[PDB]
């Protein structure tokens, strides 16, 4: 499926365990602690991803 | 007594909108007559009149 143009298509085996089956990885969350706004929050996201 | 109209956003958070008289116009009994209501005919009538 990595073939398919302009789209994300992933096949995955169920965690087949629990709520930590996708294991490893990490679930991070970026918070807006002031009234920054969506635009600025987005930019902060890009800066972090960069 | 004041009146909660609807909501508005303030730096990202939903907050209230209140409409109420400026203090000096709601401190004394006689001040009740200073408020006018529009009549169907179109002229202003004071509370003192009803």
């Amino acid at each position: 499926f990595s073939q398919i143009k302009d789209a994300m298509v992933f096949a995955f085996n169920l965690p087949a365990i629990v709520e930590l089956g996708t294991a490893t990885g990490f679930d991070f969350e970026l918070i807006d602690q002031a009234g920054l706004g969506h635009e600025k929050l987005t930019q902060a996201r890009n800066q972090l991803l960069a | 007594g004041g009146s909660y109209v609807n909501d508005f956003i303030d730096r990202g958070r939903v907050k209230k909108v209140y409409v109420m008289s400026e203090a000096k116009y709601r401190m004394l009994p006689d001040d009740i007559g200073d408020w006018y209501v529009r009549a169907a005919d179109g002229q202003m009538v004071p509370f003192s009149a009803f």
